[PDB]
């Protein structure tokens, strides 16, 4: 018991946890719902701020478990990182659970490429 | 592979959005230049009446 | 007139300015005042090339007046010598009417050509540096209007608007001469409103670059003003 | 590296001036539409008058 108490301690991380979920609306994609989700290859502009985002690393087996693994499945998912806390962008336009797995990050940036696109109220991710 | 050359496709998307919204543009500005043309007519009709 | 919209405008402007190309300097003031408020209206509806020399008949009663010359009327004619120019407050507030309105026409030389002179007018008034609670009011309309002026399209389509997020009038008008009368009002206010109000605006208008970005602008400027507004005592004694 | 950011800066001179002379188009096409509803109006108040 006290030895899987002191693994399950191991466990958790050292560092601080922070994953952000980043989406791209369109122009008449606003209060879409899934339009939002279903989007892929997003506007220019959008796509090169996104690459100025910090580093990112390929899943596979290069990749270990010390960083945030979640969603083995498929790729490129940008993520901060330095030694006090550590952001992963669980889930982007390039990701496709997975509706969950975007719908449960606590906070989402939002490229509005529209005009007057977003109210909170439009989008349905609980978390 | 810089990101699967993200940059490069995005680029071929805007010039795709760029050259069919250039060609529809092109198509209806036309029409309503036609159509002004027209209304030019039918008013000094009008007046004259 | 109002009655006879039955094409018999031509006709009865050619009776009109016959007896309003020579009144302008007419003695007293009601006279005048309704002979605004007629152009005013008259010209909102006019749109037969009678624009332009009813408009400079607007343009004489904007001259009309300046501000009080003689101090012997202080306490004693304030009143009086502002009931007067009630006149040309009038003829500006119908004139920025007309702005609003007349703006939306084939003919863009007409808008131009108010906005112009509303600027030149309200340039001039500072630098005759006006000082009567009419000029006050003035001011505070005439900025109040024109600070909405907004872009939607990239360039030059300003659009102001009544209660409505946006109207079009895109059809060659500059953006300079307001900076031109926003500096000089920071340089030459004496007021506290006139001040507050554009000052509250100024941002949001910035946030639109396009049109800072379109004419002439030098921005750099109001800034140096600005820390010349906070740096250094020299503004505070203007109210 | 620094070959991506030439070709973010040469996507940069090529989407937005291009995007530039689209919106020109696009306020074209705006304008005669309003001239069109303002002249329907005149050709009723006319033919009414």
């Amino acid at each position: 018991s006290f030895e899987r108490s002191v693994q399950l301690l191991d466990q958790i991380p050292s560092y601080d946890t922070h994953k952000i979920a980043v989406l791209y609306v369109g122009e008449g994609q606003s209060n879409s719902e899934l339009a939002i989700l279903s989007n892929e290859h997003g506007s220019y502009r959008y796509t090169e701020f996104l690459t100025g985002l910090g580093r990112l690393i390929e899943l596979k087996d290069c990749q270990p478990d010390k960083v945030y693994l979640g969603g083995l499945d498929v790729q490129f998912t940008y993520c901060w990182h330095d030694d006090i806390m550590q952001a992963v962008f669980h889930i982007a336009t390039l990701m496709p659970d997975k509706k969950r797995h975007l719908g449960n990050d606590f906070v989402s940036i939002v490229y509005n490429d529209s005009g007057e696109d977003f109210k909170l109220g439009t989008i349905k991710g609980q978390f | 592979t810089k990101e699967v050359e993200m940059m490069k496709a995005a680029y071929r998307k805007e010039l795709e959005k760029n050259r069919s919204h250039v060609l529809q543009q092109t198509q209806r500005l036309d029409t309503s230049q036609k159509r002004i043309l027209e209304l030019e007519s039918h008013l000094a009709k009008k007046d004259h009446l | 007139l109002l009655i006879n919209r039955q094409f018999y405008e031509e006709e009865l402007i050619n009776s009109v300015v016959i007896s309003q190309l020579s009144h302008i300097p007419e003695d007293k003031d009601h006279q005048v005042r309704k002979l605004a408020t007629q152009l005013l209206v008259d010209l909102a509806e006019g749109c037969h090339t009678h624009h332009f020399n009813s408009l400079l008949d607007i343009i004489e009663k904007v001259m009309a007046r300046s501000l009080s010359p003689p101090p012997e009327l202080e306490e004693r004619d304030v009143a009086a010598y502002s009931a007067s120019l009630e006149d040309v407050k009038t003829a500006v507030l119908g004139l920025l009417v007309i702005l609003q309105t007349k703006l939306y026409t084939l003919p863009a030389s007409h808008a131009t050509r108010v906005y112009e002179m509303l600027v030149s007018h309200i340039q001039l008034h500072y630098k005759h540096s006006y000082t009567l609670p009419i000029a006050s009011s003035i001011r505070l309309q005439a900025f109040d209007f024109l600070l909405l002026l907004r872009a939607d399209s990239l360039h030059r389509l300003g659009l102001p608007n009544k209660d409505g997020v946006v109207r079009f009038s895109p059809y060659s008008v500059p953006y300079s001469l307001l900076f031109r009368v926003l500096l000089q009002c920071l340089k030459q206010e004496s007021d506290w409103k006139v001040l507050k109000l554009v000052l509250g605006r100024l941002p949001e208008s910035l946030r639109y670059k396009v049109l800072i970005f379109t004419s002439p602008c030098s921005v750099d400027q109001l800034c140096s003003a600005l820390c010349s507004m906070l740096s250094g005592p020299k503004t505070l004694e203007r109210l």
